[PDB]
């Protein structure tokens, strides 16, 4: 079977900037009866199905912008985003069908590149309602910050925990091109009472420290 | 010129068997092949098999030989994608997608057949304030199946600052979300604030006003 | 200057698969639209090309080969394939670009008492290769005697003629066949869509 | 050389009747069947060809069917000029033609026992050193029947020729004669010649005797 | 149409050859296999081999390699089929049929055309005509009783012989049996018929048998017997 393997996995870029894709082949995809490569280019977006972009190697699909173009030959391919619009915003994938199992590579995410921006940092206890039902959740949410790597840690009466905390992210927003995350801590009852201090420490880039948000159980 | 329609939302139980089904409509469907690509949630593109409708000739990717069945109803334009057992790793999106030949690009895509094998059952989601003390408020939805979730606030008409967070599979096997909204904290006297959120499977229909909190 | 394959598809009269017609289409504009978008085809198998695309391309020669053969052997033309059309008949290469299409012609190559006009190749001493026309009508000699032209003990007739019935069933109808070869050489292009 | 097996051997059936023929044919790679019609001192001619179509000028009536190794001609109401003999014929390479060995398709009626004659050497053959007894059965059917020569009470074996006539145009009966050709001597020899007739329309066999030198 | 005329019968002696022609009309000589095929008396169809008129090239039967010769004449439409060494078993009539030739396969139409067929009795007896012997019918008598009586036509060579009664004004109950052939070569033959009783003294009662290659002609009458 084919591999490919495409690189990089993720890539941020700002508006109207260029935007490059390599797709590596295990085996020449070239049929030399009609001297074409036989590689297509995928495009999807959130909540999308995915959309054929180019097809061997360096046809453009009907309907797509001049702004994305695929070269390459034997194994080493290519795909190029001159001048990276907010629509391009997505997940994209080289696949070969030369020949039966078709295969994919394992994708290249691309997003907008901003500014950095800090987050701010909100901490927000178990409802006595929730508690009422045997389990204490603890939130702590990062809003509208840039880039999305980020660090956060739990710490219980300045214990780190571990194994016991969720954490969700939204896509790229609209308009600021900022993400928002939420880091949900999970335990009985039981074992918040035991404690006082809950700390949630966040790191990013946009911080010159750490920025800590707490709260002591059995006080406001 | 060629369309692809695939069948709705399936919630199974592990070892039950399932048939989703891929239509086409339009002109040449005739040459087209019909493939099946699975993603599993927050993965990539899988390339299981493919299909041509007129003999049902039939080829098969090794990962997925034995494990699933294609076939096809040439009669009704029909392409079919069934398992005999369902397993909770067959949870995932199931694209039916369309090349007009083999050895062609995949020009066409149907919408996507959502397929959810849980050992839980329906169960509508518990609504919990994140109470404010510019603040953020919010609202915990937690524990329902199966997905997926509406969350608006004050019934659409407070969109500016929301971030509705997307499901995570908790350890429950049961979802839970939170929805968040920035607002002014010369807000939280006075005005008033509502998470509306909406189960569809279970007929839930939740809508909780998120005030500071009394100590 | 249109191609034409009106004359290849709405031949009145089709050739046995053994002796299969080949007509060259060269220097003409073509319209591909008016196959893929019939509605009078059963197959209509593409390989290593769209047809859809057709229309957006050029090569130096397109190749429409014509037979009739029944319906459960309609499976055979195609790349990699076995059987007594594939093996004896017939041969498509692995690295097939073109497009195979048929359709079910009971009510013209039918007849009653039978049409015994199309045959095909029972018995060869090797596979064909890869559009290989064996049009041979010699005695097969099965055994260690020669057969000395005539059919006898281990000697046998090497075409067999199609029981063509309309009483038959669906996949012993006859079916006629167009395969469509794409020629591309380090030539000037003479087959173009509009 | 191979002949195909036909059954049965022979058909009575009544005018109108339908008409079931089978033939099994050899094992062959690729062979075509067909059925041939021939009448007394008649060419035969083609009824079916491959095991299916009718011939240029067949009624349809005619037909015939194929599975595996076993064929059957068919003759939905059987017409007077029906009654014949019928062979299939196996087209294919080794042999390259083989026949059936035939069926016969007779008229059937109700059964009718032979009247039956003997006559004696004429005086003008035992003038020349031969003697012919001629035992005649007339009008009879079925067609089985056992004759037998007696001389003095011994059964004579390897003397005798039988010859029978086709199925008579009006009663559809059959006649038979049997002679029996002995030297002049050998008829001196003895006194007692017996003919004896078996046939299913007798309640026990009839025997029909003389002496030499006896006037009838 | 298509028509297929054979040569007339043939007798010949037990080391003998015989040669039939075919003449064929109404269609494409060249087009159509010649096959022939032979009947024994009383016997079934036996295969004896077929001709390519075109090339000229034959398939004989097994039975008859290495004796048997077809030749054609295309410029006269005509098959010719040559058998050698004749024995008295080689008795048959023999018929030439057409069947349409299929370049590389098996024909499927069958032998849809056959000539008249081609009497062939091969024998080492002469010429001779037969001795005819009264079958006498019985003296003894009932008053409502049917009587048989006949003519023996014995040891005559070749067939054919033609019986009839009181010159053909006889034909009711009349019954000529098949010839058989004896040991010795030659042929018998059994004319009877069945009459009243009654009639026996009032009606004369002759067989009338011609056997023309011997140039034969005999009326016999045949009377009841003087007791
Ligand atoms: C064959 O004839 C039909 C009807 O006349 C026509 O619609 C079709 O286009 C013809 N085929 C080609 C290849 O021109």
């Amino acid at each position: 079977d084919i591999q490919l393997t495409q690189s990089p996995d993720s890539l941020a870029v700002s508006l109207g900037e260029r935007a490059t894709i390599n797709c590596k082949s295990s085996q020449s995809v070239l049929y030399s009866s009609i001297n074409k490569n036989y590689l297509a280019w995928y495009q999807q977006k959130p909540g999308q199905p995915p959309k054929l972009l180019i097809y061997w190697a360096s046809t453009r699909e009907s309907g797509v912008p001049d702004r994305f173009s695929g070269s390459g030959s034997g194994t080493d391919f290519t795909l190029t985003i001159s001048s990276l619009q907010a629509e391009d915003v997505a997940v994209y994938y080289c696949q070969q069908y030369y020949s039966t199992p078709y295969t994919f590579g394992q994708g290249t995410k691309v997003e907008i590149k901003r500014t950095v921006a800090a987050p701010s940092v909100f901490i927000f206890p178990p409802s006595d309602e929730q508690l009422k039902s045997g389990t204490a959740s603890v939130v702590c949410l990062l809003n509208n910050f840039y880039p999305r790597e980020a660090k956060v840690q739990w710490k219980v009466d300045n214990a780190l925990q571990s194994g016991n905390s969720q954490e969700s992210v939204t896509e790229q927003d609209s308009k600021d091109s900022t993400y928002s995350l939420s880091s949900t801590l999970t335990l009985s009852k039981a074992d918040y009472e035991k404690h006082k201090v809950y700390a949630c420490e966040v790191t990013h880039q946009g911080l010159s420290s750490p920025v800590t948000k707490s709260f002591n159980r059995g006080e406001c | 010129q060629m369309q692809l329609v695939q069948s709705g939302t399936e919630v199974k139980k592990p070892g039950e068997s399932l048939k989703i089904s891929c239509k086409g409509s339009g002109y040449g469907f005739i040459t087209y092949w019909i493939g099946w690509v699975r993603q599993m949630p927050g993965k990539g593109l899988e390339w299981m098999g493919i299909i041509y409708p007129g003999d049902s000739e039939t080829r098969y990717s090794p990962s997925f030989q034995g494990q699933v069945t294609i076939s096809a109803d040439k009669s009704i334009n029909t392409a079919y994608l069934q398992w005999s057992s369902l397993k909770a790793s067959d949870t995932a999106i199931y694209y039916c997608a369309g090349g007009s030949g083999i050895s062609t690009p995949m020009d066409v895509w149907g919408q996507g057949t959502t397929v959810t094998v849980s050992s839980a059952s329906t169960k509508g989601p518990s609504v919990f304030p994140l109470a404010p003390s510019t603040a953020a408020l919010g609202c915990l939805v937690k524990d329902y199946f199966p997905e997926p979730v509406t969350v608006s606030w004050n019934s659409g008409a407070l969109t500016s600052g929301v971030h509705t967070f997307p499901a995570v599979l908790q350890s429950s096997g049961l979802y839970s979300l939170s929805s968040v909204v920035t607002v002014p904290s010369s807000s939280l006297g006075t005005q008033t604030y509502i998470c509306n959120v909406n189960h569809k499977p279970s007929n839930t229909k939740v809508d909780k006003k998120v005030e500071p909190k009394s100590c | 200057n249109l191609c034409p394959f009106g004359e290849v598809f709405n031949a009145t009269r089709f050739a046995s698969v053994y002796a299969w017609n080949r007509k060259r289409i060269s220097n003409c504009v073509a319209d591909y639209s008016v196959l893929y978008n019939s509605a009078s085809f059963s197959t209509f198998k593409c390989y290593g090309v769209s047809p859809t695309k057709l229309n957006d391309l050029c090569f130096t020669n397109v190749y429409a080969d014509s037979f009739v053969i029944r319906g459960d052997e309609v499976r055979q033309i195609a790349p990699g394939q076995t059987g007594k059309i594939a093996d004896y008949n017939y041969k498509l290469p692995d690295d097939f670009t073109g497009c195979v299409i048929a359709w079910n012609s009971n009510n013209l190559d039918s007849k009653v008492g039978g049409n015994y006009n199309y045959l095909y190749r029972l018995f060869r001493k090797s596979n064909l290769k890869p559009f290989e026309r064996d049009i041979s009508t010699e005695i097969y000699q099965a055994g260690s005697t020669p057969c000395n032209g005539v059919e006898g003990f281990n000697c046998y007739f090497p075409l067999q003629s199609y029981g063509f019935q309309p009483t038959n069933g669906v996949g012993y109808q006859p079916y006629r066949v167009v395969v469509l070869s794409f020629e591309l050489l380090h030539a000037p292009a003479t087959v173009c869509g509009p």
